[PDB]
């Protein structure tokens, strides 16, 4: 709920960045496969367009 | 692709920083050393060279000896 989302977004914020290095490190990204196969699936959505909807909503917001 | 140089089918930076070898279901997957999961089950953490395709330079390699694909 609210009160576990506003005081320790620092450990979600953790777990999307080790999330991050574990899928583009390009030696172990099939660990991410094995070991969450979701969240390499949201990673992989992610990379596969979702980064480019975000650079979008943001640099509509830029000018 | 990923760098492999003496074409065991382990890559480099696994076999000079460390891997291991766990089974999920029915299928086995040669993984890097995280400390975290394979620790609590006792998996065995290894090391070789990585331009050796066999380090203790006997006919069978590194990824043979490790994943039970040998000579029983
Ligand atoms: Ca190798
Ligand atoms: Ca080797």
């Amino acid at each position: 709920d609210i009160n576990f989302i506003k005081e320790n977004l620092t450990e979600f914020q953790h777990a999307f960045s080790l999330a991050f290095s574990y899928y583009f490190a390009p030696d172990h990204r099939t660990v991410l496969e094995l070991y969450a196969p979701d969240m390499f699936e949201y990673m992989n959505k992610l990379e596969k367009g979702g980064f480019e909807k975000i650079s979008e909503s943001l640099k509509k917001e830029g000018v | 692709t990923v760098p492999d140089r003496d074409n065991d089918g382990i890559p480099d930076s696994l076999e000079v920083e460390g891997y291991t070898v766990d089974v999920k279901n029915k299928r086995t997957f040669l993984s890097p050393w995280i400390s975290n999961i394979h620790e609590k089950k006792g998996l065995t953490k290894y090391k070789s060279s990585p331009e050796k395709w066999s380090t203790a330079s006997d006919p069978y390699s590194d990824f043979e000896k490790v994943t039970g694909r040998i000579d029983k």
